[PDB]
C-alpha cells in the first residue's frame, strides 16, 4: 500500500473530489528543493531507517598541551 | 386456563419450530443483498481531513 503516491493517496481515501493531477495551481505545493520518485516504507530490507542523536555530547574534554619548566 | 392460543395451536407453533424456521428465512433474506466487505490495499477506507496519523 506504501506505494502509493501521497498526493493520490488522499485521493484512495475519499477525502476529496479533486484528483491530485486536476488541482489549480494556486492550491499546489511549491518547493525550493527536487522532488523525487516515490519511496515505499522500507522496512525488511538494508534500506531501512536508522534513528541517531543528531546532537554532539555536551561535554567537551581537554586537548593535551604541556610547556616546559622556564 | 387463561392463554389465549389454545393447546392445538400451542403444540403446533412448539413441535414444528414456527420461530426458528422465520429466523432461518431472514438470515436467507441477507444471503441475497451485497456484502459491506472492501478489498484491502487495493480500495481505502474513508478519511476526514482532521484525521490524526503520522507525525
Ligand atoms: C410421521 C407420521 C406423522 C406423525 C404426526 C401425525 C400428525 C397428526 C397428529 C395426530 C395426533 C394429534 C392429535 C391432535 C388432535 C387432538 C388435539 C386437541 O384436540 O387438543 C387437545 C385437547 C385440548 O383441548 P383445548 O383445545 O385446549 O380446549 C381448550 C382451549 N382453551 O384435548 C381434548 O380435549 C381432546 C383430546 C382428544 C384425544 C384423542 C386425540
Ligand atoms: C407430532 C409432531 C411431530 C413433530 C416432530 C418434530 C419435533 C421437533 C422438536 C419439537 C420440540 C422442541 O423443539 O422443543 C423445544 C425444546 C424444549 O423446550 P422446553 O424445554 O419445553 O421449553 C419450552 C417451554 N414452552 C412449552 C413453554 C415453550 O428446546 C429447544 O428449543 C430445542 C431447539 C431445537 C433446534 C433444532 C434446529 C434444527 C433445525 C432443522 C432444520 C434446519
Amino acid at each position: 500500500m506504501s506505494e502509493v503516491e501521497p498526493g493520490w493517496h488522499y485521493w484512495l481515501a475519499y477525502g476529496t473530489d479533486v484528483p491530485p493531477n486536476q488541482l489549480k495551481p494556486e492550491e499546489k505545493s511549491v518547493r525550493a528543493y527536487p522532488v523525487k520518485k516515490h519511496v515505499p516504507n522500507l522496512t525488511y530490507t538494508d534500506g531501512a531507517y536508522v534513528p541517531y542523536n543528531t546532537a554532539r555530547p555536551k561535554c567537551a574534554t581537554w586537548d593535551p598541551k604541556v610547556t616546559e619548566r622556564p | 386456563e387463561e392463554s389465549s392460543e389454545s393447546a392445538l395451536s400451542k403444540a403446533t407453533k412448539w413441535y414444528l419450530l414456527s420461530e426458528i424456521f422465520r429466523g432461518l428465512y431472514i438470515t436467507l433474506e441477507m444471503y441475497f443483498r451485497a456484502p459491506y466487505t472492501i478489498y484491502y490495499p487495493f480500495e481505502k477506507g474513508p478519511v476526514s481531513p482532521r484525521f490524526r496519523g503520522e507525525h
